[PDB]
């Protein structure tokens, strides 16, 4: 019979948030946190709401805050104890309601980096998939597989201190993702646009982001590695490269983007 | 905009296009469709990069050659025999002849595909695939990035829509399809989970992208977000969906869990093992042993745990064997499958065997649909007739290029190439600057009163309790190996558990979140197709791909080579009966580059 305090946030009444403790069976419950909800939902309190799609861990929505580290709920394990077993909201986040955050910075911060393939020359008509080699393909290992369940993200101490001026660690290793791939043939340019003191510098390297990360990504690595390259290849020049790519952006529709 | 329908206040969009989902076929539809300069919207309930196609990982089929000597007309040999001659050979040619440039153009995008020693993208073997024509030996068409081919496939469509400047509306439930008198599709009705306010999108072809049902059973491979609303949707606007009895059960699914572990592992050197510790596969579909049908396969583990030689204490599943394969291989080209095993199961792949059993995957049946994605409402004089506003692509569609039985890595193709196809059809129909619609007067009214009516429900039954007897009653009563008289018996319980959603109550009434109603409205879909499912099968009396009657176990080309067409009678659940009628398959293909794959054995 674990107990649960679970937090929990009406946005109507919009009274202060609370944890309500509640008792569960864990052996009529599965191993996992997201059991343990979907459990309280379905038997003792129904209002009860949380995001949950995968239940394999690949989806990346149901990433909470469980006993102070964040995580996802469908990999975490209960961990039975006289302890409850306190499950939060994503830290420093604005909650819509119970233990589903408002996320939509972090879409808007990824949408910055426009993370798609960039070529100077349209695929020529008769041509085959670009040319990759199993080497270059390797450099882009650890970094395509981020789900972006945000915890990396919402465990940064830059991230809750200057959350609008800061892209954050997943937004920044998907950058270097696409920095990194060899077909990509705008590595200047997003080098550029990146190098600013506030969207890149403003990691200190707390490493909070590799430590929570449910995938086993390394994004404290990533930024370190795209800091160096972006310090020996800079050019006096940068900025009028930025300011020529804003140029080529200006039909563009109403939303964040490169400029 | 602002208007106050029953106290909601209802936004009015007035779009050329609209897109419900969000997943592969949703991603590209869109995407398309701006790019052919029409204004458009896509719905969804999820962030695009949370839908399903995500959880994919195997990968996509396409005749690229980079392995072996291939042709695109192989492939479509490999999928008429696959669906047992009941997918239409006109659709299948289209997908077929397209996908080496599909998959190209995603590889455009940035795809990141693992790769073979000359830069060309690896591609694996999978079941059911043969080269010229089955007279052949195994063919490796299907292009694959790792474990990872959903996640990738995934967030490159979704560039590829930030790229093209795609408007998304987030996090958004659609209820309903605004239809006209006529009989014309003239948009969508939906809710803002995140502000609580009714939208009522008016466009001029709206295309229906949602999954499939797969969540209508008590252990499954799909995601809780499964739910087939879309389906529902064009239920209750008294529309026909089809071949809703074929459910394909995979062959491997993680025990009890339900996880999927990918049929690439098979396709790399993965043996099925049983208690005796023999690879039994090669007694049934002994060519393709382990690589048969999914269907095959399925059937064949169902009746070996049945014989008695299933592994485990309880004797309940059998058992798949990857530790002798490389430790290499298993980490560069099953890398998720590993850690997945390791959580779930508690094994190690490379020392251990992975406890697996028949879960439910993927469903055939969905939205009647023509070969230019333009959904159907067929006529007994016109079987080919097409809902004036209405398109429909991915899992939601049954273009019945899979038929019976999917070939694996086939439904990332058919969303690709759907997906496409849908936006070149709008493009045709609506032109890039088009006068506005018009919303029909009473738009909305039912679904705002229904809306209401589950918003303030204080019955006696709770959403969960309900779904979970429908769960049981269709794991129970449709399993891998039907019979008439559970059939039957399970026929009577669906109905019992529609008349039983008046019941419903829900405690949260409030609109922002409320994940409480989202699931009562959801549920309903879930009935409605459910209860389709188990009409369609108890009426079938032959033995088809995944459609297994112990009763008739033969199939009859003769008097069963039909699409199975369900309808709900009354827009209300608890008020309604499934009616069956029945269309014919097309069997000529579209052009002279392909013939006609006359009817025959499928032995695998
Ligand atoms: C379940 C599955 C499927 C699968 C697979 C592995 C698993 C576990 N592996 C595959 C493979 O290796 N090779 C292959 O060819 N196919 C494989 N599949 C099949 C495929 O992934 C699924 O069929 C998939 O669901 C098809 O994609 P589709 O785009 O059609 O659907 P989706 O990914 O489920 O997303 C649908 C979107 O619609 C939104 N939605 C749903 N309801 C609504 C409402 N009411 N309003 C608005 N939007 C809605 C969903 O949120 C989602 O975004
Ligand atoms: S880096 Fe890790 S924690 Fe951050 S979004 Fe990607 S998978 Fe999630
Ligand atoms: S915790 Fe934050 S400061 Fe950098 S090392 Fe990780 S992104
Ligand atoms: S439910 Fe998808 S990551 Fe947990
Ligand atoms: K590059």
């Amino acid at each position: 019979m674990q107990t649960f305090r679970v937090y929990r946030y009406d946005p109507l009444l919009q009274d202060k948030p609370h944890m309500q403790e509640f008792n569960i069976d864990l052996a009529q419950c599965g191993p996992m946190i997201l059991d343990a909800l979907i459990k309280i939902k379905a038997t003792q309190d129904s209002t009860l709401a949380f995001r949950r799609s995968c239940r394999e861990g690949i989806c990346g929505s149901c990433a909470m805050n469980i006993n102070g580290k964040n995580g996802l709920a469908c990999l975490q394990y209960i961990e039975p104890g006289a302890a409850p077993i306190d499950i939060q909201p994503l830290p420093h986040t604005y909650v819509l309601k119970d233990l589903v955050p408002d996320l939509s910075n972090f879409y808007n911060q990824y949408k910055s980096i426009e993370p798609f393939l960039k070529r100077r020359r349209a695929k020529q008509p008769g041509e085959k998939e670009y040319y990759q080699s199993i080497e270059d393909r390797e450099k882009l290992d650890g970094m395509y597989e981020c789900n972006l369940c945000a915890c990396c993200m919402t465990s940064c101490p830059s991230y809750w201190w200057n959350p609008e001026y800061y892209l954050g660690p997943a937004v920044l290793l998907q950058a270097y993702r696409w920095i990194a791939d060899s077909r990509d043939e705008f590595t200047t340019e997003r080098m550029a646009w990146i190098n600013d003191s506030m969207r890149l510098y403003r990691c200190h390297g707390i490493m909070n982001c590799t430590s929570c990360c449910p995938k086993g990504l390394d994004p404290a690595k990533a930024i370190a590695k795209m800091k160096a390259a972006i310090a020996a290849a800079y050019e006096p020049g940068w900025t009028k490269i930025v300011a020529q790519e804003s140029i080529a952006n200006k039909k563009r529709e109403s939303g964040m983007m490169y400029a | 905009a602002a208007a106050a329908a029953a106290g909601y206040a209802v936004h009015d969009h007035f779009y050329d296009a609209v897109v419900v989902g969000a997943g592969g076929a949703g991603l590209r539809a869109a995407s398309g469709l701006v790019a052919h300069g029409l204004k458009t919207a896509c719905i969804s309930k999820v962030f695009p990069t949370r839908s399903h196609t995500v959880a994919a990982q195997g990968g996509i089929n396409a005749a690229l050659g980079n392995m072996t000597e291939d042709d695109w007309r192989w492939h479509a040999y490999d999928t008429v025999k696959g669906s047992d001659w009941l997918g239409d050979q006109d659709a299948i040619e289209h997908m077929c002849r397209l996908a080496p440039q599909v998959v190209l153009e995603l590889e455009s995008y940035g795809l990141p595909f693992s790769r073979t020693k000359e830069g060309k993208i690896y591609q694996r073997a999978f079941g059911g695939q043969s080269l010229k024509f089955g007279k052949g030996g195994q063919a490796y068409r299907c292009a694959a990035a790792a474990d990872r081919t959903g996640h990738a496939i995934l967030h490159t469509l979704y560039g590829m829509s930030l790229k093209y400047d795609c408007l998304f509306f987030i996090e958004y439930f659609a209820l309903d399809l605004i239809m006209d008198q006529d009989g014309s599709c003239k948009g969508v009705i939906a809710m803002s989970m995140e502000d609580g306010s009714i939208h009522r999108f008016g466009a001029h072809q709206t295309v229906i992208a949602t999954g499939g049902y797969g969540r209508a059973y008590q252990s499954c491979t799909s995601a809780h977000t499964c739910t087939g609303d879309g389906g529902g949707m064009v239920s209750r606007a008294g529309l026909p969906l089809q071949d809703l009895e074929f459910v394909q059960f995979h062959p491997t699914g993680i025990f009890p869990a339900g996880c999927l572990m990918t049929e690439g592992c098979r396709g790399e050197g993965g043996i099925l093992r049983n208690s005796e510790g023999e690879p039994f596969m090669a007694r049934y579909a002994p060519t393709a042993k382990d690589l048969a049908s999914r269907d095959v396969v399925s059937r064949a583990m169902t009746l070996e745990i049945r014989e008695g030689r299933g592994v485990g204490p309880n004797k309940d599943h059998i058992y798949l064997h990857l530790d002798h394969l490389p430790a290499e291989t298993l980490r560069e080209r099953l890398p998720g499958i590993s850690e997945t095993a390791k959580i779930f199961a508690g094994v190690d792949v490379t020392k251990e065997p992975i406890p697996v059993l028949p879960t439910v995957h993927y469903n055939m049946g969905g939205i009647p649909t023509n070969w230019k994605a333009q959904c159907l409402n067929p006529t007994s004089s016109d079987p080919n007739k097409i809902v004036p506003g209405l398109l429909a692509a991915g899992e939601a569609g049954s273009a019945s290029v899979h038929g019976a039985n999917r070939l694996g890595a086939n439904s990332l193709l058919d969303l690709v190439v759907f997906g496409r196809t849908a936006a070149d059809t709008v493009a045709e129909i609506v032109k890039p600057n088009s006068p506005p619609v018009t919303l029909p007067k009473d738009a909305g009214g039912g679904t705002i009163d229904r809306f209401d009516k589950i918003r303030h429900a204080k019955g006696p039954v709770s959403t969960a309790d309900l779904r979970s007897k429908l769960q049981r009653t269709m794991q129970t009563r449709a399993p891998v190996y039907r019979n008439g008289d559970d059939l039957k018996k399970g026929c009577e319980e669906v109905r019992e558990i529609m008349k039983e959603y008046k019941d419903v109550g829900i405690k949260d009434r409030t609109l922002v979140w409320n994940t409480d109603l989202i699931e009562t409205l959801e549920l309903e879909n879930l009935i409605t197709q459910a209860a389709q499912t188990i009409v369609s099968g108890e009426a079938r009396k032959e033995s088809r791909g995944a459609h297994a009657r112990e009763d008739f176990t033969e199939r009859d080309d003769k008097k069963w080579m039909k699409h199975s067409l369900s309808y709900q009678t009354k827009p209300h659940v608890e008020e309604s009966d499934i009616v069956l009628k029945y269309r014919p398959v097309v069997d000529q293909p579209l052009d002279s580059e392909m013939h006609h794959v006359p009817p025959a054995k499928r032995v695998y």
